[PDB]
């Protein structure tokens, strides 16, 4: 599931601006 | 009237824009309580104003890091704009000042915590819940854009919930007063409009695209474009293909196809009818805008408030000593702050 892919991705924490 | 309110609003803003308030407090009037959040060149702390007993949130920016990351001009933008604006859903700048090491902006303390925190914990918001917040963002962007301001940093990380459960928008770090178009490659990868990525010039429409990302993330629980690496995220934004969860209503998906629109001639917010293309969209049909503005509407979620100065709605961060150098750093660069 996409939710499972997200949760397992490295970008579920606070995201920094570039 | 809206035009009338906004015209009066503009006249108030302009007198403050041209004559910015400056140096209206000093560090020692505040008692420091706790770190509420951090950023690439600073942090934000809960503080208490000694003379009145009022609580506030103080943002502390390290001048040298601002310079190393080339954010001088962005930072001057942030304070100049923030002190001039006045709207129910904008975090109010109560005071600002600077010292040898840092710039300081003392805002109202919004005790409910970040939308980000509630969003990841709960998983996702119901649509009427997401709508109540989105409506407030819509009115806020109407106000902001009518002043010629572009916001450029919308994300759940930058939205706070107040005591009656209404939203307050914070972080004016990328905000800019610009009538024409601009080029700075800035923002958060997941929220960047394609025109930013492809190094075209761009405008206020990037905010409406970001609203689309926000509404999607609030309702889905994840953003429309994600991957382990930003380069791969851009490849996905640029290709523009978007997939929606099966639980998104039709009105929601339609609203989002229009906000998440790569074609600037078609992006909602950016057409002739301006923001009304959004206020009159079916997804907002049940929304009473005046009642929303007047805060006469019952919020979907009232945060637990266990008293004044309570912080249990924010994460714990490593506390660092607020060191102020004995030498002025970067004085010329921040003269007008
Ligand atoms: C938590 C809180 C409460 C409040 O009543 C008002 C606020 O403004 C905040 C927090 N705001 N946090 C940010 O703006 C963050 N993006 C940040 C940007 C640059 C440097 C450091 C952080």
């Amino acid at each position: 599931t996409t939710y499972a892919d997200f949760i397992a991705s490295g970008r579920t924490g606070r995201r920094n601006a570039i | 009237s809206v035009k009338e309110f906004l015209a009066k609003a503009k006249e108030d803003f302009l007198k403050k824009w041209e004559s910015p308030a400056q140096n209206t407090a000093h560090l020692d009037q505040f008692e420091r309580i706790k770190t509420l959040g951090t950023g690439s060149f600073g942090r934000v702390m809960l503080v208490k104003h000694k003379e009145t007993g009022n609580h506030y949130a103080m943002k502390i920016l390290d001048k040298q890091k601002v310079v190393k990351l080339k954010q001088i001009e962005h930072t001057l933008n942030e304070k100049r704009i923030l002190q001039a604006v006045n709207f129910p859903f904008l975090v109010k700048l109560e005071f600002s000042f600077k010292d040898n090491s840092n710039l300081y902006m003392v805002m109202e303390y919004v005790p409910g915590g970040e939308m980000f925190s509630h969003l990841r914990r709960i998983g996702r918001f119901s649509e009427p819940h997401a709508r109540f917040y989105a409506a407030q963002i819509v009115l806020t962007f109407e106000y902001l854009h009518s002043l010629d301001l572009i916001y450029r940093d919308l994300k759940p990380e930058n939205l706070l919930i107040d005591q009656q459960g209404y939203i307050q928008v914070t972080d004016f770090g990328f905000a800019k007063r610009v009538k024409g178009r601009t080029w700075t490659l800035c923002g958060t990868p997941e929220y960047l409009a394609p025109e930013i990525i492809l190094s075209k010039g761009y405008n206020k429409a990037v905010d409406w695209w970001a609203l689309g990302v926000l509404i999607y993330e609030m309702a889905a629980g994840y953003p429309p474009f994600f991957a382990d690496q930003p380069i791969q995220i851009y490849e996905k934004i640029v290709s523009g293909k978007v997939r929606f969860p099966s639980h998104f209503s039709s009105d929601l998906k339609d609203l989002l196809r229009n906000l998440l629109q790569v074609d600037l001639t078609k992006r909602f917010g950016n057409l002739k009818n301006g923001v009304n293309d959004i206020k009159n969209h079916k997804w907002f049909a049940t929304t009473d805008w005046i009642a929303i503005y007047q805060r006469k509407v019952e919020a979907p979620f009232i945060p637990k408030f266990k008293g004044p100065g309570d912080t249990s709605n924010f994460d714990d961060y490593e506390e660092e000593e607020i060191r102020v150098s004995i030498n002025e750093k970067c004085g010329k660069e921040f003269s007008e702050f």
